[PDB]
């Protein structure tokens, strides 16, 4: 799974994208719950590859996000489109990010396609088909 | 133009013995809702791929997939 | 609702609020 390495790039990456989501896990690799997420985003990677592109990014060697996106759980996935950060209701009480290891991977792609549905069609909400509380 | 379009189907209560009604149309599915067949929400899928678990029809969007 | 959670910036729009700060 390609990383992201400084804040440039991260800029470049949700710029690159008219017609996918651009999903962001901010982390570490060496992080426990961050490797469950991880393996989950590549095994489905390959399926979304119409409306989804992945990309990690190391938030020591990229502290750039920290303070805004309020990166302070392990493990956090966002998800971008056209430039516009998509939130999602995971009836978590925090429509921003998901920030734990997500296991069921069916449910990620459900996930990743409503926000693409969502985005495309204008939404900046759209609620995740399970509600996680 | 090569897949078939999303179906759906559901059952009234989320349980193994209820009776499954299927398949609909998205925007079949959509009218249902905005008329108050399912008040209290159905527990539906897509059925493309039939490996799938149900969720509640309150959390899902119809007019996504029309 | 009152008090709706509202959505993060743009990495781009972050990285030129941290080049404001500077």
């Amino acid at each position: 799974l390609p990383h992201l390495h400084n804040g440039w790039q991260v800029d470049q990456a949700i710029l690159s994208e008219e017609d996918r989501v651009v999903v962001i896990r901010f982390g570490h690799d060496w992080d426990p719950t961050c490797m469950k997420m991880d393996e989950v985003l590549y095994s489905i990677a390959e399926k979304v590859k119409n409306f989804a592109v992945i990309y990690l990014v190391d938030i020591t060697e990229v502290p750039d996000f920290n303070k805004m996106y309020e990166l302070y759980d392990p493990c956090t996935v966002m998800f971008f489109f056209r430039n516009k950060h998509i939130m999602i209701d995971l009836g978590t009480g925090n429509n921003n990010k998901i920030n734990w290891a997500m296991e069921d991977k069916q449910e990620m792609v459900d996930i990743i396609e409503t926000v693409y549905r969502g985005a495309r069609k204008g939404r900046g909400l759209v609620v995740s088909p399970k509600d996680y509380s | 133009h090569h897949h078939m379009d999303v179906m759906w189907e559901y059952k009234w209560e989320n349980t193994g013995d209820a009776e499954l009604y299927g398949p609909f149309t998205s925007a079949q599915m959509q009218t249902w809702v905005s008329e108050g067949y399912f008040p209290d929400g159905v527990y539906c899928r897509k059925l493309d791929p039939p490996g799938g678990q149900f969720y509640n029809s309150k959390r899902i969007d119809f007019d996504l997939y029309t | 609702p009152l008090f709706q959670q509202r959505p993060y910036p743009s990495p781009g729009a972050v990285l030129r609020a941290n080049a404001e700060a500077s």
